[PDB]
């Protein structure tokens, strides 16, 4: 019933369609590099969806990390492991494929019933626009243990990854 | 005036032999040749410094002697007239055949007068001679510019 | 046998255009194209150095827009500078065919228009590049003064300004291609790596 | 004046659904910034070709226009009409997309280029951080141009390009971090309005780090590794012919005017004819609604932005012909071994000086 | 609800900027020579023919340089809201951020020592 | 644009990521599916933060942490894959079965 | 890798052009007479050239597939093309292209 809300609905559904198609391409396509780039497509669409949800900092952070760091890492590694893909078909395949399909559809139906059934508490008060200063306040007041332990997490990840991918 | 109509073709059909004065960078007279070619006239440029009498090369025959280099003792070729042979090989609906001369500065006043006179006879035959010069692409009838 | 090496004598005369708008747009199509020629950085022998002198400060072809390019994909002009031996002829045709269609050729020096000083008693030099690729301009002379290469550039610009956008049909390749099976014993290539790791380099034979 | 106010009001005077007028105005700045970006690209090409010629006792293009002014126009129009090639076994869709992914986010970062206050497209809250995030998509474009080629020559160039563009993203972020410490925020207008009487004089190390990192974005002959002709032929560009190559030729100069404007706004300021101009109450001007003074100060601000953007464009295309190239390993040691430590040190120093002397920070 | 002010321009400008390549590259496609198919379609190998095989001799040279980049890319994300909000925090947040930065410095030293 | 739509979208992305995590045969594609799953989680967190807890946004900080650690786990997983490839010389996930 | 003898108006390869590619084969010996259209061709002249190519590749070949022998075949094909042009079976194109008479100028057979 407005021009702003109409744009916010059309953009949401466009980004949702982009997410679904790119995420199906990531997992269904036979070529792996097409999947590696459609993954960056997924990440960009989700970064847009964040901006559409009043979260401007975390969207830019996602664009930094996912489609700027993790995607580049995945592209490098996909190049490192090219050997012309001589995958011979295995008999016990339709079994696991059908099982994955049915369990996925069932879990999705279950989650959709749970989401459409539960009465969420909408709390109709407009959110805050300055969403980065609040995240800055929560890093050192409330979430101080995780903010401090993420450093050691990154350090141990660096150590272990250099050890595993080293050459000797 | 930064864009030209078709006055060049009218002036060529009137005079018969023009004398261009292109600027010494050579990218601003090709459009006038394209104007000529779009009307129906066919061009053929042959770099005047390198033709013979201009009467044995254009009207009559002439025995070209290629470069024997110790082998292949002197032989002549007798290539056909560079004009009478190209007037026969015109496209079906061809308005004529104009002759383009790039380095007209090397020729002499006698040869210029000859090329001017050759336009009246030999009907379907016009002449353009890029005598070097002015900083704009200006032309002038080749009967003039001499004497 | 009336006239040896005859001419075409064609039909369907020109189908050229005349309206002022399309020829005025052709003016720009030909002005943008001739005043921004990008030569391929391709030298083989002596003449290349004069070409390099034509790049230097003493007189640069940077004016009238010439920027030397390394790959043939961006180059639209190949100034063949140097003698083309039979060992390297296919290495030039390639570089010429591997290069976009509105392209041009200048044969500089005597060794690329007639064979030059090697047109006699030489068993490896290609006697002129006009028998490999369609040359546009010839400038004669063992190494031509680099203000003769620029004269060739002038004579090539005034040829480019002649083209007609309604005439780009004479720019594709017809490809009249055939096929014939053979029986000719393919041999192994004798040109690989293995120069210092070859077993014959490490110890003399007994 | 507030041209937006007048436009929307005069458009609502004849009806047209006032809320819809605000939608009918977005194309106006969204294409004014495109116009200034394209003119900046033409200026950058012309300046490079005419300054490299002066440095070398030479003359640049002079037979195209009056002074070679039409040289970039000719070089672009040629690449438009050029036949495009797509080699034998190369991919068909990542080929024609690399040169576009390396260009779209370079244009999109012009949202935050101020050119004076109220003279920019939508001063954003993320501002410079959004640019740091958007400048991380070009490596995807280079990996895409390298992966979609049957030429192992150019895959090795795409890899060494995507590995240089990520080496100079951490220091380029640690310099903007120290700038945002003082700036109290991230929006470019809020970053620059702290200059009310310049950050270069208080961040003399962050300026150096930012400038070096921006010049090392696969841009200048100090590095320009994937364009270093001698060591390797054009790197990944060696297979693009027509407009697809002009997209590289263009996305590398817009990525230079952008960096010049950004150094201007971060460390110098697209405002402020050096004296504290807005304290010109000495001419008793009621700026507030002065119909002119507004246009006079607008012109002054635009000129003062362009002076300091041209300063850095000039200095970059001057260093191009002054600094010798580094192989690739002397390059990857600038980042991660000299620029990253000095970036961290500058950040800690700005933090210590902001905690101790909260005035002037 | 949507309270992010400045957005309206990022969407429209994203559209108008994505339209620049897909319009220039289409104008070039309309007016340019057709095909050049036969041998124009080979790979540039300095004029010679591709040697055959055509591999790369894979190297970890460019996985490690992306691992270490991901680490500090996350570091900058963690450090941005600390810097933007350094006013309301004051002291005792400088200490925690300093511990964070010291841990990341030891990480960099470890990566630089191998 | 309601909370239920965002949650259903996140659940469907979770579904697709699970399918790719179980079905795919290449070894990097399972890691990409794990990334899809973590994105499906972050979308839940941001939707809840935008609608329910909109003032002291706490799903967004949790999402920042999730993004951090997804990057870290990817950095470790590609290392594990490079290690297994350097020895088995393949990434066919149907050949890493040293059992009966 | 390809093995080819490429000159003006003769292009012999060692593969099969499936749609525009080349695909080295080791027995196809494709041929591409006059790609740049220096000359104007007829149906009888192209058939004569194909017949010469066949009798040159088939009747005289038991030797190696070195590029030397490919050049040796291309040279004979081009001498045959020049002889055809001398006798007058074909002629130069005369179109608005480069027009450099690479095989000789027109003479009058005296
Ligand atoms: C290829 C590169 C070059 C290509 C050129 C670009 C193509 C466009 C060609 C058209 C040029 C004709 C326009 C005439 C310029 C005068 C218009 C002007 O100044 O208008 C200015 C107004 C001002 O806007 C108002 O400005 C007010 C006050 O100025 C403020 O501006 C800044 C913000 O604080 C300053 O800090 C200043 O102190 C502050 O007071 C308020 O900010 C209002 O909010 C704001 O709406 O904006 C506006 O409409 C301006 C919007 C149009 C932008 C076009 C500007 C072009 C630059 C021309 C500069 C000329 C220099 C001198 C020319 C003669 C040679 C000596
Ligand atoms: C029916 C079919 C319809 C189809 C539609 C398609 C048809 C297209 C219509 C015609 C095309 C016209 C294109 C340009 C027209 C100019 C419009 C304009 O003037 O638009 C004005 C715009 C808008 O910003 C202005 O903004 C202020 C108003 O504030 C608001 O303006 C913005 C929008 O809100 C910001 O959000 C700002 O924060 C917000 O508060 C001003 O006072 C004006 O009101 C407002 O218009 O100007 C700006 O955006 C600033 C950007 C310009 C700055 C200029 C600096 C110029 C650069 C120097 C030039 C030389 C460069 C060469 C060298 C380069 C080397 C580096
Ligand atoms: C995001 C949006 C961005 C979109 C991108 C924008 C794309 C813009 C594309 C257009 C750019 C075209 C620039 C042309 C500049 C130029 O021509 O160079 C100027 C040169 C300089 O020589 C001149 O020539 C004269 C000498 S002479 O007589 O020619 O010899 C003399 O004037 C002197 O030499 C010199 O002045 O002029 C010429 O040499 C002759 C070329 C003729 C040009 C044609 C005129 C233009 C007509 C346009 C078509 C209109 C159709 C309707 C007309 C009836
Ligand atoms: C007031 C403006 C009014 C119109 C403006 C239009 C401008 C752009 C289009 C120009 C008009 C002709 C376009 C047709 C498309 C096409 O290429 O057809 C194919 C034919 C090729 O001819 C053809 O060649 C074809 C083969 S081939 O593929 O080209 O090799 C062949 O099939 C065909 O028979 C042969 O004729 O080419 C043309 O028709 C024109 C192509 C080049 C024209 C360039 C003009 C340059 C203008 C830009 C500068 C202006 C500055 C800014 C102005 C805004
Ligand atoms: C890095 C690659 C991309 C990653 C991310 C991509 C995803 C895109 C980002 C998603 C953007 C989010 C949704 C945009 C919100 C639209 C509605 C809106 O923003 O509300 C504003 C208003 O919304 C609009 O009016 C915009 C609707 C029009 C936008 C449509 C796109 C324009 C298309 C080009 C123009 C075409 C015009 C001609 C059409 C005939 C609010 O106004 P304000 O900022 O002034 O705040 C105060 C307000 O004025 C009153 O309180
Ligand atoms: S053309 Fe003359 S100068 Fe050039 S390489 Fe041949 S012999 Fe030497």
């Amino acid at each position: 019933m407005d021009l702003a809300t109409l744009t916010q609905t059309i953009t949401f559904f466009a980004l949702a369609a982009a997410v679904i198609i790119a995420a199906l391409g990531v997992v269904l396509l036979d070529n792996v590099v097409y999947s590696a780039f459609l993954l960056g497509g997924v990440f960009l669409s989700i970064a847009g969806l964040y901006i559409l949800m009043n979260a401007d900092f975390v969207s830019a952070a996602q664009i930094l990390i996912y489609v700027g760091a993790v995607n580049v890492l995945i592209l490098f590694a996909i190049m490192l492991v090219n050997k012309r893909e001589t995958y011979t078909p295995v008999p016990g395949r339709w079994l696991r494929q059908g099982g994955a399909a049915v369990v996925s559809l069932g879990v999705f139906a279950l989650l959709t019933k749970m989401i459409l059934q539960t009465p969420w508490q909408l709390s109709s008060v407009p959110p805050t626009p300055d969403s980065i200063t609040t995240i800055g306040q929560h890093f050192f007041s409330d979430f101080l243990l995780p903010f401090e332990l993420a450093s050691v997490l990154l350090l141990m990840a660096l150590i272990g990854a250099v050890v595993l991918a080293r050459r000797e | 005036g930064l864009l030209a109509g078709y006055q060049f073709v009218k002036d060529l059909e009137s005079a018969g032999a023009l004398a261009l004065f292109v600027p010494p960078e050579g990218g601003f007279e090709g459009r006038y040749q394209r104007r000529l070619r779009s009307k129906g006239y066919t061009t053929l440029p042959m770099s005047a410094p390198g033709l013979g009498d201009l009467a044995a090369y254009l009207t009559q025959e002439h025995g070209i002697r290629p470069a024997h280099t110790g082998k292949e003792d002197i032989r002549v070729y007798f290539q056909p007239p560079l004009v009478t042979y190209h007037l026969e090989n015109l496209p079906p609906n061809a308005k004529g055949l104009v002759l383009w001369l790039i380095d007209g500065k090397r020729l002499s006043k006698q040869e210029f007068a000859y090329l001017a006179q050759l336009t009246q006879t030999l009907p379907k035959f016009k002449v353009v001679v890029e005598v070097g010069g002015d900083r704009v692409v200006r032309w002038e009838p080749l009967a003039d510019w001499v004497a | 046998p009336a006239i040896l090496n005859p001419i075409a004598r064609p039909e369907v005369p020109q189908e050229l255009a005349e309206n002022i708008i399309l020829t005025s747009l052709n003016d720009v199509y030909d002005w943008a194209r001739l005043s921004s020629l990008w030569p391929l950085m391709y030298g083989t022998a002596c003449c290349f150095i004069e070409f390099a002198a034509m790049i230097g400060s003493r007189f640069d072809f940077d004016r009238f827009g010439l920027v030397p390019r390394n790959s043939p994909r961006q180059a639209d002009l190949i100034i063949t500078s140097g003698t083309i031996t039979m060992k390297m002829a296919p290495a030039l045709v390639r570089l010429y065919e591997q290069m976009p269609s509105p392209k041009y050729v200048i044969a500089m020096g005597a060794c690329t228009i007639t064979g030059g000083m090697f047109s006699s008693d030489s068993y490896s030099a290609v006697r002129g590049v006009d028998k490999l690729i369609p040359v546009d301009v010839y400038l004669p002379g063992c190494p031509p003064r680099p203000e003769a290469i620029m004269d060739a550039i002038v004579k090539l610009r005034k040829k480019i300004a002649n083209e007609h956008i309604n005439e780009r049909g004479n720019l594709a390749q017809t490809h009249r291609l055939f096929t014939a099976k053979h029986k000719m014993k393919p041999v192994p290539p004798i040109l690989t790596g293995q120069y210092l790791n070859a077993p014959s380099r490490q110890a003399p034979p007994p | 004046i507030d041209l937006q106010g007048q436009f929307i009001s005069a458009l609502q005077s004849l009806g047209l659904s006032h809320d819809l007028a605000k939608l009918l105005w977005l194309p106006l700045p969204m294409l004014m910034m495109l116009i200034v970006a394209t003119v900046g690209v033409l200026v950058a090409v012309w300046l490079e070709r005419k300054i490299s010629a002066a440095v070398q006792q030479r003359i640049g293009p002079e037979y195209i226009g009056p002074l070679g002014i039409l040289a970039p126009l000719a070089d672009g129009l040629k690449l438009i009409f050029k036949e495009d090639v797509l080699p034998a076994n190369s991919d068909r869709w990542l080929f024609t997309l690399g040169p576009a992914v390396v260009v779209i986010p370079v244009f999109l970062s012009y949202i935050i280029v101020p050119f004076g206050q109220n003279l920019l497209i939508s001063n954003l809250a993320m501002g410079v951080f959004l640019w740091i995030a958007l400048s991380s998509i070009a490596p995807i474009g280079l990996l895409m141009a390298g992966y979609a080629s049957n030429n192992k020559y150019s895959l090795l160039g795409g890899l060494r390009a995507a590995a240089q563009s990520i080496s100079y993203e951490i220091p380029l972020a640690l310099a903007v971090l120290a700038v945002a410490m003082m700036s109290n925020g991230l929006g470019t207008v809020e970053i620059v309005e702290q200059q009310s009487q310049w950050n270069v004089w208080r961040q003399p190390i962050g300026f150096l780090v930012f400038w070096i990192a921006a010049l090392a974005e696969c841009e200048r002959l100090p590095f320009d590794l994937p364009e270093a002709e001698e060591e390797l032929v054009a790197g990944y560009q060696t297979e693009y012919a027509g407009m697809k190559f002009a997209l590289f030729y263009l996305g590398a100069y817009v990525n230079l005017v952008l960096s010049a404007l950004l150094v201007s706004v971060l460390y110098f300021g697209g405002w402020s004819f050096p004296i504290p101009l807005e304290t010109i109450a000495n001419l008793l001007g009621v700026s507030e609604t002065n119909p002119f003074l507004q246009i006079a100060f607008a012109v002054l601000g635009i000129t003062m932005t362009l002076i300091k953007a041209y300063f850095f464009v000039f200095l970059a295309i001057l260093l191009r012909w002054t600094v010798p190239r580094v192989r690739i390993d002397q390059l990857l040691d600038l980042g991660w071994k000299f620029l990253l430590p000095v970036g961290l040190v500058n950040l800690l120093l700005t933090a210590g000086l902001k905690l101790a002397f909260p005035v002037a920070f | 609800v949507f309270v992010l002010s400045g957005y309206e321009y990022f969407l429209g400008f994203l559209i108008i900027c994505s339209l620049v390549p897909v319009l220039a590259l289409a104008a070039s496609a309309l007016l340019r020579p057709k095909s050049g198919r036969m041998i124009r379609l080979t790979t540039y190998e300095s004029g010679m023919e591709p040697i055959g095989g055509a591999w790369i001799q894979f190297n970890v040279r460019y996985y490690m340089f992306a691992l270490v980049f991901v680490i500090f890319d996350v570091e900058t994300v963690f450090l941005y809201p600390w810097a933007v909000a350094f006013h309301q925090l004051g002291l005792l947040a400088f200490i925690e951020a300093l511990i964070f930065i010291a841990i990341l410095v030891v990480a960099l030293v470890y990566a630089w020592r191998k | 644009m309601q909370l239920t739509y965002v949650l259903i979208l996140a659940a469907l992305l979770f579904c697709i990521g699970i399918y790719g995590l179980v079905t795919s045969r290449n070894a990097v594609r399972v890691l990409m599916s794990i990334e899809l799953l973590l994105n499906a989680v972050n979308l839940n967190l941001i939707g809840f933060a935008n609608y329910l807890d909109g003032q002291q946004i706490k799903g967004q900080v949790f999402a920042v942490f999730v993004i951090t650690v997804a990057a870290a786990e990817a950095a470790v997983g590609l290392a594990i894959i490079l290690a297994i490839y350097r020895n088995r010389d393949t990434v066919d996930m149907e050949k890493f079965n040293l059992l009966k | 890798m390809l093995l080819k003898s490429t000159t003006r108006h003769v292009h012999i390869y060692a593969g099969h052009v499936v749609d525009g590619e080349v695909h080295p084969d080791t027995e196809t010996l494709t041929l591409n007479v006059d790609p740049d259209n220096e000359l104007e061709w007829n149906e009888a002249a192209l058939a004569k050239v194909e017949a010469k190519f066949r009798e040159l590749v088939a009747n005289a070949a038991g030797e190696d597939l070195t590029e030397y022998n490919l050049r040796r075949i291309g040279s004979d094909l081009e001498h045959f093309i020049r002889s055809l042009l001398m006798q007058g079976e074909i002629g130069y194109n005369l179109n608005s292209r480069v027009r450099n008479y690479s095989l000789g100028i027109p003479r009058v057979n005296h």
